[PDB]
């Protein structure tokens, strides 16, 4: 009836600040333990390993000793 | 059945590699006529028809060849 | 040794425009709104006009710096301080020049309650940012960066839209102050070996590769926060959201550039083996952050935390880009940082339009907008086609040339940073056909108003200069490419 | 509909009808061959022809870049 | 007269000259890579 | 009909930049910015496009293009 | 103020610098890397002119390419072994 | 399009991005098996060994199998 701005709707704004909001509801739960171990861990240090391996198996295909790194 | 068409004939006539084979030197009066005719079916028939005889020629002599090979497979087979 | 330069447009001069700009502004009753308004204004398109002439000076065949000038700190002349340019930073103060004229222009129609001390902050801004891109000294270059945090600070916590802006000021200064201290301290340990931080003859002296390794990680420290690589990137989407519109405009398209700026100046050239030793590393970081933050991406439903979050992965592309080490990952990383601060600036700029008539960030509120604001819709549309990096639009340009340069080094992380074309796509369509396509809902907005004259002038130059990279990117390129090549090149002979 | 009527837009929103379309859509071809001259003499002066062709053909009117590219190991 | 002749004509007068800009650069490294002695010569002065 | 029959809007539907149209006889009256703005992109395009294309080329891919066509013309000719 | 013309350098490698002690004459080391760079950009040009070569004579010869352009290949894909920065070190 | 609907009930997590007879492995299990059917055409036509049978010579072309057309060396 009368602005331009937006007519907030209750549930939507609980929603949006619930998302804003999240790190207050962080437990270490098992599910959390894992998730942090394998994506937060395991796959960086996978993918790392892989980068590396690339520039070896280049040395390698070059005659060339490994690269050292980091 | 013995090559007729020249290294220097075909590559001045433009033949595509594949058809670089012993039946050239009728594809190459064959082309001139398909350009000159625009491509059309019902043209160059004469030209088109002696240059596939000679092909399917080519076929045959390569399928008899196989024929002979292949009775020879069984040779060894039955001596076996 | 006083290095005065002979060019009549020279970089000091330059330097002193906004400066005055403010100081005159100091004085001036708040009462007179439109003299304060014009003032601000015609200060900043002065600047950048100059820098524009300073394009048209510029020498794209020598590696050295150039319009090189000093300025002596003490008599006794061991501490003298010199300021020049190359190819590497010229495009930068010339998008910095560019861009504050359009937050000046953003904030027009509120300047009656914004004051002066709106246009005094990005005035302050802009000195202390082109002071920053024209440095040939490590501990200048610190002086000018975190003398930004101030005006930065006050922009956020004053003209911020909601409370949250608190916590938002206070994480951007405790998060680039923390960095800022570690390349401090790296600063340090650099003077004590050569007894100087003058950029010119740091390029020319040799770090031990163990001295390199500690130097390397130190400067590290404050540049991946800046950039930013992950996990400190948390502070960006709370400070680039909870900013006003030309504060968040400055915070993508120049703060963000000072960290891969910092990489491409001082790091890769002054320790070339940490580099070598440290680039798997970077790659590892950049391809996580890159997967990871689109994916983020994906799932976020504010506006504002959408397009934030896109410069977090356009982020890390740029540092995979320049950690390449050659000709198209250099080059492709100095292009992808100037699209996308064109590009992350129109985009707030899209947002701020929408927020301004309707004071939500929620996407679900929006809908359907395509029937009332064609002319936004349009305009929207095609800053997100150039987010997507589609080819024709600037930060396609930057993008390939990136991928181009890590794939003759890696494939693997060429593989990994060419999945980002799919996510980004994924987002960036997401986001606009929940904005504009679809339904109306009048229960939510029944109001509308498309773009006036203002909105539609400020959103031109934006178009012209995506369009213009996109298209010709040789104009840039020709005058970055001996700069390149003499970055890419140092510290080897063969 | 009815704030349709109200929404500017450059193609011209739902159902345009403007009244003097017929004048407005010869005006837009005259400027469409007014811009196509231009490119048509530049497409001219850029093509290139290595090989004659073997009838007659329309570009040989106006394009002078037929049989230039034979000496191509002086190509730069 | 042309508008383009003179606007090569002035752009080149805006330039800096490339000889003497390569020139100073020499001096100031010349100059700091033996200058770098001088100072640290002061910290290294006994406080006692 | 569609095509013998002319339209019926006399004015398009909507206003540019939904800005309502000043008295019959009248003129809009600038902003402020208008004119500082208008001028600077003037200029812009100006400066942009006389000096970008009246500067001298130096990039060193026409100096090195120069200098390889002599060193294969050098190296051609001789032997 | 510039001249009109083309920019000029120095042909020759500057001497001073010492391979086996790069870091020994700062100035010399600085022109060795602005001259290395030159070099490398002459090598880019020349393998780009080869390329033009190749570019006319597949269009020129059509599918006679295979055997008129072998040499003109052969010599493009020399100078691509070891050119700027990319894929070869020297 | 008619009316949207306005919620009137808290909204989940997961709502901003909120096939029938079917079910998800069952399903997986069904498009496995036509993927099968394709393993085992291709199996079979290994089983064939239809290169073994084929009715003529290779081809050979004049000039040492065209050597210098196809880019040798001449
Ligand atoms: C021989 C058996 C081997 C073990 C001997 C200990 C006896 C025992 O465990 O009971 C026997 C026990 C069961 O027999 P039983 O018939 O019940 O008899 C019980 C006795 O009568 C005994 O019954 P009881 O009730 O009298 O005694 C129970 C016993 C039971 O012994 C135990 O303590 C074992 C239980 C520990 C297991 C913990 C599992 C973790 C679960 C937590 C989950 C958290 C996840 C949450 C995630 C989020 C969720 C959403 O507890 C004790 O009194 C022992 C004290 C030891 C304390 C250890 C920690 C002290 C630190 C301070 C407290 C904690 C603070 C934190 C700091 C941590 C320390 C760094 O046997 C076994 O379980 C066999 C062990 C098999 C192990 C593998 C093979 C080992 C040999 C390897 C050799 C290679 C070389
Ligand atoms: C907070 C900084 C970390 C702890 C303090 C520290 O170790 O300071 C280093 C700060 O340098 C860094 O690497 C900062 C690390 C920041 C990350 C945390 C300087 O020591 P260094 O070991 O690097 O120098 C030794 C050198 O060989 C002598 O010349
Ligand atoms: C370079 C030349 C490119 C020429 C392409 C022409 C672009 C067409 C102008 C945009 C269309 C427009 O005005 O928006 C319409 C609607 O707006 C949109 O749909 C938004 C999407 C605009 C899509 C324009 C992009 C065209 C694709 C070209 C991409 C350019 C190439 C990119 C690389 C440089 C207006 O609404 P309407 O008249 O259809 O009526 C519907 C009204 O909303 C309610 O009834
Ligand atoms: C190769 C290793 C490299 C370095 C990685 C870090 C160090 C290694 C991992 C350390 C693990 C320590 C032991 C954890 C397991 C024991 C669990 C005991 C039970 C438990 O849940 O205790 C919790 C303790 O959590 C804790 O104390 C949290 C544990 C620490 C987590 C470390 C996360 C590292 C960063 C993740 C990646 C970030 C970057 C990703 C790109 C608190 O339980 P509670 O009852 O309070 O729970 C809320 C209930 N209301
Ligand atoms: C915050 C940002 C910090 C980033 C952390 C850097 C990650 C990689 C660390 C490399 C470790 C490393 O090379 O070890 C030593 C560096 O000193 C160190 O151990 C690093 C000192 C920096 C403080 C610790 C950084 C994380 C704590 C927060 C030198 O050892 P080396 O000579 O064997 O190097 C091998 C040369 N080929
Ligand atoms: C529709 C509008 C599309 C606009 C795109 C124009 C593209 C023209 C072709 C390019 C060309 O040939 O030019 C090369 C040409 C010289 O080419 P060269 O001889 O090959 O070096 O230079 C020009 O003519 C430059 C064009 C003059 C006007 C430029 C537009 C300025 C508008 C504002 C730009 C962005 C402002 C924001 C700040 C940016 C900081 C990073
Ligand atoms: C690799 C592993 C694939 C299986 C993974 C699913 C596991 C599972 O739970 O499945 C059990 C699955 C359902 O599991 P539930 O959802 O737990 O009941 O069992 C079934 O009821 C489905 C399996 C039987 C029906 C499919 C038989 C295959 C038909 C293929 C026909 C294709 C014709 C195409 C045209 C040819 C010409």
């Amino acid at each position: 009836g009368g602005g331009m701005e937006t007519n907030k709707n209750k549930f939507i704004e609980d929603w949006g600040s619930a998302r804003e909001n999240l790190e207050h509801n962080f437990r270490w739960t098992r599910r959390n333990f894992a998730l942090i171990g394998i994506f937060g861990i395991a796959l960086p240090i996978i993918v790392y390993k892989g980068i590396v391996k690339d520039f070896h198996m280049q040395d390698e295909d070059a005659g060339r000793p490994h690269r050292k790194f980091l | 059945k013995k090559m007729i068409a020249t290294q220097e004939e075909m590559s001045a006539a433009k033949i595509a590699l594949g058809s670089r084979d012993m039946c050239a030197h009728l594809l190459i009066p064959l082309n001139k006529c398909r350009q000159a005719e625009f491509y059309l079916p019902w043209k160059c028939e004469d030209e088109r028809h002696v240059y596939e005889k000679c092909e399917y020629e080519l076929v045959m002599e390569r399928m008899l060849a196989m024929k002979k090979i292949r009775e020879e497979e069984a040779l060894a087979k039955q001596n076996k | 040794l006083e290095h005065f330069c002979e060019c009549y447009f020279n970089l000091s001069g330059l330097i002193l425009c906004p400066v005055l700009g403010s100081i005159i502004l100091l004085f001036i009753p708040n009462s007179r709104i439109r003299l304060i308004r014009l003032i601000g204004l015609c200060a900043s398109l002065i600047t950048f006009l100059y820098s524009l002439v300073l394009w048209i000076q510029f020498d794209s065949s020598t590696a050295k710096f150039q319009f090189v000038e000093s300025l002596r700190w003490l008599p006794y002349e061991n501490i003298n301080f010199y300021l020049g340019i190359d190819g590497i930073s010229l495009f930068f103060v010339i998008l910095t020049t560019f861009l504050i004229p359009i937050c000046i222009l953003v904030g027009w129609s509120g300047m009656r309650s914004y004051g002066k001390e709106y246009i005094i902050a990005f005035l302050i801004c802009e000195f202390l940012m082109i002071a920053v891109f024209c440095m040939l000294d490590l501990l200048l270059f610190y002086v000018f960066f975190e003398s930004v945090l101030i005006p930065m600070f006050i922009i956020i916590g004053v003209w911020g839209s909601r409370q949250r802006k608190i916590k938002a000021a206070y994480q951007f200064f405790l998060y680039t102050l923390l960095g800022s201290l570690f390349m401090l301290l790296a600063i340090l340990l650099i003077l004590f070996q050569t007894g100087t931080t003058d950029l010119q003859i740091l390029l020319t002296t040799e770090f031990s590769e163990r001295r390199q390794i500690f130097l390397w990680i130190a400067f590290f420290a404050s540049f991946a926060v800046k950039v930013p690589m992950v996990p400190v990137h948390i502070w960006l989407p709370e400070a680039h959201v909870e900013a006003p519109t030309a504060g968040s405009v400055i915070l993508a398209g120049i703060l963000l550039k000072f960290g891969t700026y910092g990489f491409l100046r001082f790091s890769i050239p002054m320790f070339p083996e940490a580099t070598l030793c440290f680039t798997p590393f970077i790659y590892t970081l950049s391809a996580i952050a890159i997967i990871y933050t689109s994916l983020t991406t994906l799932r976020q439903i504010d506006l504002k935390k959408i397009i934030a979050y896109s410069s977090v992965a356009h982020m890390n592309l740029v540092t995979i880009g320049m950690f390449s080490l050659n000709i198209q990952g250099i080059g492709g990383s100095i292009l992808l940082m100037l699209s996308h601060g064109l590009v992350s600036s129109a985009l707030f700029l899209c947002v701020g339009v929408l927020y301004d008539r309707h004071k939500t960030r929620l996407v679900r509120y929006y809908g359907g907008l395509v029937s009332t604001m064609p002319n936004f819709s349009t305009i929207f549309f095609f800053f997100t086609l150039a987010n997507m990096s589609l080819p024709g639009t600037s930060s396609f340009i930057g993008e390939f040339l990136i991928l181009v340069g890590a794939f003759q080094r890696n494939s693997l992380v060429a593989t990994l940073a060419a999945l980002g074309m799919i996510l980004g796509a994924a987002y960036s369509l997401w986001l606009y056909n929940r904005v504009v396509s679809g339904n109306l809902k009048p229960d939510f907005l029944h109001k509308f108003s498309d773009l006036n004259g203002r909105e539609v002038f400020i959103f031109i130059p934006f178009l012209v200069g995506l369009v213009w990279m996109g298209v010709y990117p040789k104009v840039f390129l020709d005058c970055m490419h001996t700069s390149v090549s003499n970055l890419v090149q140092h510290g080897k002979f063969h | 509909g009815d704030f349709r009527a109200k929404v500017w837009s450059m193609t011209g929103g739902p159902n345009c009808r403007p009244k003097h379309w017929r004048r407005n859509t010869a005006i837009a071809m005259f400027g469409v061959f007014l811009v196509c001259i231009p490119i048509a003499k530049l497409s001219a002066k850029l093509e290139q022809r290595p090989h004659m062709p073997v009838r007659p053909i329309p570009s040989q009117i106006w394009c002078k870049n037929f049989g230039t590219k034979d000496d191509y190991e002086k190509e730069h | 007269g042309f508008i383009m002749e003179f606007a090569e004509n002035l752009v080149l007068r805006l330039m800096e000259n490339p000889e003497e800009r390569d020139r100073k650069a020499r001096e100031h490294i010349y100059e700091m890579h033996e200058r770098c002695k001088k100072i640290k010569e002061m910290w290294a002065l006994p406080i006692r | 009909s569609r095509w013998a029959t002319p339209g019926h809007e006399e004015r398009p539907k909507g206003y540019f930049m939904n800005r309502t149209p000043p008295a019959p006889g009248q003129s809009r009256k600038w902003e402020d910015w208008e004119l500082p703005c208008y001028i600077t992109s003037f200029l812009t395009i100006v400066i942009l496009g006389v000096g970008l294309n009246a500067k001298p080329d130096l990039s060193i891919e026409t100096w090195a293009h120069q200098k390889a066509l002599e060193r294969l013309e050098m190296e051609k000719l001789a032997t | 103020g510039r001249k009109k013309g083309l920019p000029e350098f120095e042909e020759s490698a500057p001497d001073g610098f010492d391979p086996e002690n790069p870091y020994k004459d700062p100035v010399a080391m600085v022109e060795m890397r602005e001259h290395i760079v030159r070099e490398k950009w002459i090598q880019i040009e020349k393998a780009k002119i080869l390329r033009e070569k190749v570019k006319w004579c597949y269009r020129v010869e059509g599918v006679n390419h295979y055997q008129k352009c072998r040499h003109l290949v052969q010599q493009y894909l020399d100078s691509t072994r070891g050119v700027g920065w990319g894929k070869d070190h020297r | 399009v008619g009316k949207h609907i306005v919620p009137d009930k808290p909204l989940s997590v997961n709502d901003e991005l909120m096939a029938d007879t079917v079910g998800k492995y069952e399903a997986l299990a069904w498009l496995s098996g036509g993927l099968g059917f394709f393993v085992g055409l291709g199996l079979l036509a290994v089983l064939n060994d239809k290169a073994s049978k084929v009715p003529f010579t290779p081809r050979v072309y004049p000039y040492d199998n065209l050597r210098v057309e196809l880019g040798g060396e001449p």
